[PDB]
């Protein structure tokens, strides 16, 4: 975050752990709100030849 | 009855059935009229015994294949409705019903279309399928739709504008026409496609590869 180092030390002593390692707030490690397009594969029964429906 | 069947009848009655049965193999008796056309030196209509070998007939009456017997690529022995056979089969095949049925073709009407190695075999079979497309009466669904479907697929195959998987699908399409129609025009349209797929699949696959690499 942006907390003062003395406040950071106070938080670490009060909680007993190192809060700077794991923060509940998300800052920049999340995925981008815009993503490249996908391709989404088809499936097993998209064959043209050995795909008579009465066998599946 | 066919004109030949009725025409040979008075001679059969006069000379007897035994004389007619003297010629040809068993259950394939008598003489037959052969129309040899295509890539032969002397295309012609001739009369010959039933079980004459194909090679002997071609070299004797038709003058041989254009460019020698080693130039032969394929033969359609019974008109457009019979599947083609490659050179390795036209070496020791007899021109009767049973011998040609054994080679998976059938004698049909004894019309020998000869093609040498200077031909685009896929184009010839596509032209035959287009003929069957233009001569469909359009009554029953299998012929009416599937023959046009096969014509489109073959026309696209000539350019190599498909993928190898389609080959198998085309085969199955033929199986959905043959045996499901009113008359035998559906069977006669499905059979040449099956013969081509059976005997010249590497040619189709190579053409598709060439088109794929040329067009990226
Ligand atoms: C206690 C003494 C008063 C000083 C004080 O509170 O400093 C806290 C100061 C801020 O630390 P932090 O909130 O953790 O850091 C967050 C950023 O500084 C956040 O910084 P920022 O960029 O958001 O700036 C906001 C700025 C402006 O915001 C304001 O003007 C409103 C706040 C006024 C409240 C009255 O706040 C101030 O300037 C006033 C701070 C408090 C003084 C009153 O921390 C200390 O100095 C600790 C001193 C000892 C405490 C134990
Ligand atoms: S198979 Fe025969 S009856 Fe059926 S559409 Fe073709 S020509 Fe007509």
């Amino acid at each position: 975050a942006s907390a003062t180092r003395v406040i950071q030390l106070l938080r670490n002593w009060a909680s007993g752990r190192d809060l700077q390692a794991k923060l509940q707030l998300r800052y920049q490690e999340i995925s981008k709100r815009t993503q490249p397009p996908p391709k989404l594969p088809v499936g097993p029964s998209h064959k043209l030849s050995n795909n008579y429906y009465c066998t599946r | 009855a066919n004109v030949e069947t009725v025409a040979v009848s008075p001679t059969i009655c006069r000379r007897g059935g035994a004389w007619f049965a003297s010629f040809g193999r068993e259950r394939n008796s008598g003489t037959k009229l052969f129309n040899i056309s295509g890539h032969v030196n002397h295309p012609c209509t001739v009369e010959e015994e039933m079980s004459v070998p194909l090679k002997e007939l071609i070299e004797k009456h038709a003058g041989g294949v254009i460019g020698g017997w080693d130039n032969l690529l394929a033969v359609i022995p019974g008109g457009s409705s019979t599947p083609l056979i490659p050179k390795s089969v036209c070496e020791t095949v007899l021109m009767d019903f049973d011998a040609l049925v054994q080679a998976q073709t059938g004698l049909g009407t004894a019309a020998v279309i000869v093609m040498d190695r200077s031909t685009d075999i896929v184009k010839a079979i596509a032209r035959l399928i287009e003929f069957y497309k233009h001569e469909s009466c359009g009554q029953c669904t299998p012929c009416r739709e599937g023959v046009d479907w096969m014509n489109k697929v073959m026309a696209r195959f000539v350019k190599g504008d498909a993928r190898p998987a389609e080959i198998d699908s085309l085969w199955e399409i033929s199986k959905q026409i043959e045996g499901h129609t009113i008359c035998a025009l559906g069977d006669g349209a499905a059979w040449p496609v099956q013969g081509l797929i059976r005997h010249f699949r590497p040619e189709l696959e190579e053409r598709m590869q060439q088109f794929a690499l040329q067009h990226q």
